[PDB]
């Protein structure tokens, strides 16, 4: 043919086919016996999720929400992700005594449900009420962003205690129980307005720690909605909201890490 | 522990680049070692 | 072009001098005048010699620049550079990455550049050395006067005259002279002084009396001539173009590069292109679907192989260094063991160019001289009172004195001022006998007659060292039957006795073998003159005989030659045993060149010629079967009118072969007829008459100390001390390097499969990207390069000089067998040892394997800063990175691990390295400091910047280490099967 005869293509086909066989079966041995030393419920590393990254429901296009107050499909954009969120955050979710549970109305303290086992069935999450999202079709002029704490199993996220100087210097301080979000642009041509849980500008404690997707499948994280009813128009507004604790750190490369970097223009 | 896990998610990279370089190095002179056995 | 150069030459000696004055309008005494000359100047042109036009060294770096490898690294470079225009114009990306990739790939175009270019030398000087030999000026007879000019400004006709010392300016020819003996080592290599006279003496005016050539010079003696040739159009000056203008072409191993070249150029644009219709197909686009292409010729072209092949082939050449062998071509290391002919030329080469007494006939017994340099042999008598007779003649009956100053160098290797002969005799004695000088002292000469044309003798008279004599001792020496015919009584074993025909006719029996022998024979003999006829005082005539020159007393003969090296038989040997073809061309006399031939083994024993056949069977030459001969001599004036093909027959035709009397394109034509038959030719040669002849081998090797400039020039290697045992070696480390350059091959390619098929999982999987493309360079151009090299120190496998020379058609230096084994088994084995390490980084990291199937779109969006793991955990854009550029350390890593298994079974094609063993040095070296290199990249401090390699878990190094030893058990036992049945199957699949 090319290399060889008919009786010589076969001898290779058939050697290849044993080959690759045995090998195919080796690895996939090699990948049984990696999944074997691996939890259901807990992955062997947690370093590099360390400190929780801050993440929003607006879609930036490059860290960055622009569109037209004059404009109807100028902000159809960014909605749609804006619903894809709170979609998730319905009331006809949460029905019933399995597996959701009736939490303080103001921030609590940790709740935990026993280890990281399978020694009971589905671990009870704390209900979460949409309507304690104040003022947010969403903010067609001045956008309402809602912010995110991202989700580590066995995560214990502490407040920073008020033994010295604080930024938001002890304004409503619920030292024990909120892990506070404050805004920023110098550069203050903006408008903070903050809607949580209980009213505060934080992440109540009581739907901590996390145990899993296996252990809490349909689980819900708290959320931060965040209004910039701005007296202001057409520029481009650097704003970072930064998340502050003990267990809070940030990065110059990761731009995420426990912070935001929102592009806010309303060029109408 | 309980609330103060916080060591769940620590990892000493600092220790590790350390033992990593003294192994390159210590590595790099036994080569030196049994290249030299004659030039 | 040249092929007018490769033809014999005609000539004008057969005219008389008057004739020949006529044919240039010149005069036999007066000269040409200062205004003829000046004429004939502007109308032929100097009496210079024209480098011929070279390919500047711009355009030599620049044609490597464009080959194969670099061409799809300059593809891969621009299109890094037009994806990066196109994301500058588009989103403005703040990063470096298609910019400073471009840059990184097309500085190792240059730098591979570099490399192939130091590879591709041609140190090439020959037309200078031919300038050389031009004198500065001439002395010239115009207008009845005599003067020196400018050698340039002689012409075809004016009158030239030369002396003892100077270089004969132009083809003359000799109407005058007086004493004039010429060196025409530069048309013969055979050094012994030629007669000049005006006499025309034979038809082929290379051998004629009355032509005196450019090129040579004149020893002693006075001579006048016609120029008849000037610069480019004298006998030497077109050898010189000849030499010169001749095409180098393309080594074997050159042939070998380019042909891999081609087929990894071949699967490179093959999986290129195949793989960018395959993206395009699955959706990809534009400004993705070339970044995947760059990753792919990255994967498929072996960055750092070419220069590989080079340091290899360096190291090698280093070794040689080192033991006297210099090569000037790099490529040179290899043919020698590609070589299946020698054609090797004989004085000065094969052998030492220096007359050496042989046997000697005394005592009605032939002995034998010890005729190598070192004296390797051993001592033939020293007890008879016949050889000290003999002795004294040799050391009395001679004019010849080494020169001031040698006592620090041997005897054998010191200058004698005398010919050839007499020097012979020197050296013999001065050997076996101690200070000749003191022998002539002991024995003051009274009178001589020198050795004469017409006496064809020559004697001398001595003062006896006996004191109870004190006496007149004559002494001669000459031709064996004039010695003979002068000679009354014999010195057997001491005492005189009559010269019975019994005696008589052992003499002639003893001349006839040495005669055979190819060797010089002088007859010897004494005469103790009568103490009362010849006073203390008494007055010896040289010019009348006043003494009797006959009925003196015979002592002995003595027989010498031209002989071999000591290495040169056994070296001949061993080639021949390699399966080598050895053929003798000369430019000496067949009686000789025959009998060196059988010497040094070129002629084995029992072998004939049909000239052999047909003196044995006394029969004509006409009624021999030509094939019932197996060796034969071929003459160069019979060589002239035979065509080509008549050539080609001979040589397949002969096993043994002598071309005697062979010109120097007569050289050229043979080297070109072995070539024809498809061969690899090696010349060996020391003298000008070998130029054309090294220029056109694949490989030229010159002597080092006895070698002309010319011929160092003309040469692709070196015996810096002339020794030919070196042949030897070199074929032997050419054969070595050949079979260690597929072992350095596999290596480097068997990693690119681990470096290929992350890509391809990329497309056809949507996982995230195992391996990085600035990854793919820290193993080509880092870690694998000491690796590679190593494997050039390999020990033979077997005893290489039993096979027979490789089959440059067939026996490639890669092959399927090759591509099957590293691409098809070894590579794909490391494929997945990487893939294993992909996935355990990000399993234990929360990305179970599962989940990982169609997650790139999510996984590389920049602005979802909250992915969902198998676990149930959201991860930034930088976090999940951080994991996948651990994944690309871990997988750089995976590959480092199972390339040391790679290295260890690369070692040996056949053997098992429990039979071969570890005793590569170098090779260990490269596992440390490979292992070193990677460990530094991964835990050094800013690596992760510089280029994205972060620090591993000790665990992850661990990864790879089953499939690591999969590689080496497989392999081993693969070989197993090879050496337990040396039939096929194993064998024809996968032997290297
Ligand atoms: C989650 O909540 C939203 C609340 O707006 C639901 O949207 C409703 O959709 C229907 C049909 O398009 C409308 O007629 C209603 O006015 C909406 N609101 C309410 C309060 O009923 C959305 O459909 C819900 N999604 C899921 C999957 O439950
Ligand atoms: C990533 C995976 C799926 C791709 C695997 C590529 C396979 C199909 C390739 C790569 C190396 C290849 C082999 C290389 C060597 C030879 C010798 C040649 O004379 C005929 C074909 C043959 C026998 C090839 C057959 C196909 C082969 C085994
Ligand atoms: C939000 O809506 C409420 C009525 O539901 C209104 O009282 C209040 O003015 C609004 N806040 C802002 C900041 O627009
Ligand atoms: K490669
Ligand atoms: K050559
Ligand atoms: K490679
Ligand atoms: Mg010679």
């Amino acid at each position: 043919f090319l290399g060889r005869t008919g009786s010589s293509w076969f001898k290779i086909f058939l050697f290849y086919l044993i080959f690759y066989g045995c090998l195919a079966g080796i690895f996939i041995g090699t990948i049984q016996v990696l999944l074997l030393t691996l939890s259901d419920f807990e992955p062997k590393y947690q370093d590099r999720v360390a400190p929780p990254g801050l993440s929003h429901a607006p879609y930036a296009i490059k860290t960055e929400i622009s569109f037209s107050i004059s404009n109807p499909k100028s902000y159809e954009s960014f909605v749609k992700s804006m619903h894809k969120l709170m979609d998730l955050y319905n009331e006809s979710s949460q029905a019933g005594n399995s597996p959701f549970e009736d939490c303080s109305d103001t921030p609590a303290d940790y709740i935990k449900r026993g280890d990281l086992d399978d020694s009971q069935g589905q671990k009870k999450a704390c209900r979460f009420s949409r309507m304690w999202l104040k003022n947010c079709g969403y903010a067609e002029g001045k956008p309402c962003v809602v912010a995110k704490l991202n989700r580590i199993i066995g995560f214990y996220p502490k407040p920073l205690k008020n033994t010295t100087d604080l930024p938001e210097e002890l304004q409503a301080n619920y030292n024990q129980y909120v892990l506070p979000l404050r805004c920023a642009a110098r550069e203050k041509i903006g408008s903070i307005e903050y809607f949580g849980l209980g009213g505060y500008a934080g992440f109540p404690l009581q739907y901590y720690p996390y145990y899993g997707k296996r252990l809490q499948k349909k689980y819900l994280q708290p959320l931060l909605a965040i209004q910039f009813t701005n007296l202001t128009q057409n520029m481009e507004l650097r704003i970072e909201c930064k998340v502050y604790g003990e267990n809070i750190d940030y990065s110059e490369k990761d731009r995420f890490r426990g912070r935001f970097e929102v592009k806010i223009e309303v060029k109408s | 522990e309980g609330p103060d896990n916080d060591e769940r998610f620590t990892y000493d990279y600092y220790r590790l680049r350390v033992v990593g370089l003294i192994v390159a190095a210590v590595l790099c002179v036994i080569g030196i070692i049994i290249l030299l056995a004659g030039k | 072009l040249d092929e007018l150069k490769k033809e014999v030459s005609m000539d004008d000696h057969k005219l008389s001098l008057d004739e020949l004055h006529n044919k240039y309008g010149t005069d036999l005494t007066r000269g040409l005048t200062n205004a003829r000359a000046k004429e004939i100047l502007a109308r032929d042109g100097p009496n210079s010699l024209t480098p011929p036009p070279t390919t500047p060294e711009w355009i030599k770096f620049c044609r490597q620049l464009f080959g194969g490898f670099s061409i799809l690294l300059w593809i891969g470079a621009i299109l890094c550079f037009l994806a990066y225009g196109i994301q500058a114009a588009t989103e403005d990306e703040p990063a470096n990455d298609n910019l400073y990739l471009g840059v990184v790939l097309s500085t190792v175009v240059i730098v591979t550049g570099c490399f192939s270019y130091y590879q591709e030398a041609k140190s090439s000087r020959i037309m200078d050395s031919f300038k050389n030999m031009v004198p500065q000026q001439a002395l010239v007879i115009r207008d009845g006067e005599k003067s020196t000019i400018n050698a340039e400004f002689v012409v075809a006709g004016d009158l030239v005259e030369v002396k003892g010392g100077d270089r004969i300016p132009a083809d003359l020819r000799i109407i005058s002279a007086h004493g004039c003996k010429v060196d025409n080592s530069s048309l013969t290599g055979e050094s012994e002084p030629q007669t000049r006279s005006p006499e025309f003496s034979s038809e082929n005016p290379l051998e004629t009396r009355n032509i005196a050539f450019f090129s040579t010079n004149c020893v002693e003696g006075t001579a006048r001539g016609v120029v008849v040739y000037t610069g480019d159009r004298t006998v030497m000056g077109r050898i010189a173009t000849l030499a010169s203008g001749l095409e180098v072409g393309r080594t074997p191993i050159a042939i070998e590069i380019e042909h891999f070249i081609h087929i990894i150029t071949g699967v490179a644009v093959f999986l290129g292109v195949s793989f960018f219709i395959l993206s395009l197909i699955l959706g990809y686009s534009w400004l993705e679907a070339v970044i995947f292409l760059i990753g792919i010729i990255v994967a498929n072209v072996p960055e750092g192989l070419l220069a590989t092949v080079t340091v290899c082939l360096t190291l090698t050449a280093k070794r040689m260094a080192r033991k006297n062998c210099l090569v000037k071509n790099l490529e040179a290391v290899e043919t020698l063991g590609s070589t299946s002919t020698i054609c090797s030329d004989k004085t000065g080469t094969l052998t030492q160019n220096r007359m050496t007494v042989a046997h000697m006939w005394f005592d009605n017994q032939i002995h034998e001289a010890d005729t190598t340099e070192n004296q390797s042999g051993a001592a033939f008598d020293k007890t008879s009172a016949t050889w000290s007779a003999l002795s004294r003649i040799a050391a009395l009956c001679n004019r010849a004195v080494f020169q001031a100053g040698q006592d620090n160098v041997p005897i054998l290797k010191r200058s004698v001022a005398g010919d050839a002969s007499e020097s012979a005799l020197l050296k013999c004695i001065e050997l076996c006998c101690g200070s000749v000088q003191g022998m002539r002292d002991r024995n003051p000469k009274i009178v001589e007659i020198p050795f004469n044309s017409t006496n064809k003798y020559q004697l001398s008279i001595h003062e006896n060292e006996k004191s109870s004599e004190s006496r007149y001792l004559l002494v001669m020496k000459g031709a064996p039957e004039r010695i003979l015919d002068r000679c009354s009584t014999i010195l057997l074993n001491g005492a005189e006795e009559p010269l019975k025909e019994d005696m008589k006719e052992a003499f002639q029996n003893a001349y006839l073998e040495l005669g055979g022998l190819g060797e010089r024979v002088l007859g010897f003999c004494h005469f103790a003159l009568p103490e009362d006829k010849y006073n203390e005082g008494y007055p010896f005539d040289a010019d009348e005989p006043n003494f009797p020159t006959t009925d003196l007393c015979f002592v002995g003969l003595m027989a010498m030659i031209d002989p071999p090296r000591a290495a040169v038989p056994d070296a001949v040997g061993k080639c021949r045993s390699a399966g080598i073809k050895v053929i003798m061309v000369t430019g000496d006399h067949p009686i000789t060149a025959k009998a060196i031939a059988k010497g040094v083994g070129i002629i084995s024993e029992g072998n004939e010629t049909i000239e052999d056949i047909a003196a044995r069977l006394n029969i004509p030459i006409g009624q021999v079967n030509p094939r019932d001969a197996k060796a034969c001599v071929v003459h160069g004036s019979d060589l002239k009118d035979l065509s080509t093909e008549v050539l080609d027959d001979i040589l397949h035709y002969h096993t043994e072969i002598v071309f005697a009397r062979t010109s120097p394109q007569q050289k050229l034509i043979i080297v070109e007829g072995c070539q024809r038959q498809g061969a690899i030719v090696a010349v060996t040669g020391d003298g000008v008459n070998d130029s054309p002849a090294l220029k056109k081998a694949d490989i030229g090797v010159a002597m080092g100390i006895s070698g002309s400039d010319v011929s160092k020039q003309a040469a692709d290697m070196i015996l810096l001390d002339d020794n030919f045992a070196s042949i030897v070696t070199g074929v032997e480390e050419g054969r070595l390097i050949f079979d260690n350059l597929k072992k350095s091959i596999a290596y480097t390619l068997t990693s690119n499969i681990p470096e290929i098929t992350p890509f391809l999982v990329f497309i056809i999987g949507n996982v995230p990207l195992p391996l990085g493309t600035v990854t793919i360079l820290c193993i080509d151009l880092g870690t694998d390069m000491v690796p590679a090299i190593s494997l050039a120190y390999e020990q033979a496998e077997s005893d290489i000089m039993k096979r027979q020379p490789r089959n440059p058609k067939t026996d490639k230096l890669v092959n399927e067998r090759l591509i099957s084994m590293a691409y098809g088994q070894i590579g794909m084995i490391q494929a997945l040892g990487g893939f294993f390490s992909y996935f355990v980084i990000l399993a234990e990291n929360g990305f179970l394997p599962m989940d990982l199937i169609g997650k790139r779109v999510r996984w590389d969006d920049r602005w979802i800063s909250d992915v969902e793991d198998s676990f149930g955990q959201q991860w930034t854009y930088e976090q999940r990175k951080i994991v996948e550029f651990t994944c690309h350390t871990s997988f750089f890593i995976s590959i480092v691990v199972v390339q040391w298994a790679d290295l260890i079974i690369c070692k040996t094609r056949r053997n098992s390295i429990f039979q071969q063993g570890m005793k590569n040095k170098i090779l260990i070296f490269g596992l440390f400091e490979e292992t070193a290199l990677a460990a530094f990249l991964s835990y050094c401090p800013g690596t992760d910047v510089a280029l994205r390699m972060y620090p591993l878990k000790p665990s992850w190094w661990f990864c790879a280490f089953p499939y690591s030893l999969i590689i080496f058990l497989y392999d081993e036992m693969r070989r197993f099967i090879i050496r337990r049945s040396p039939g096929g199957w194993v064998e024809q699949e996968t032997y290297y």
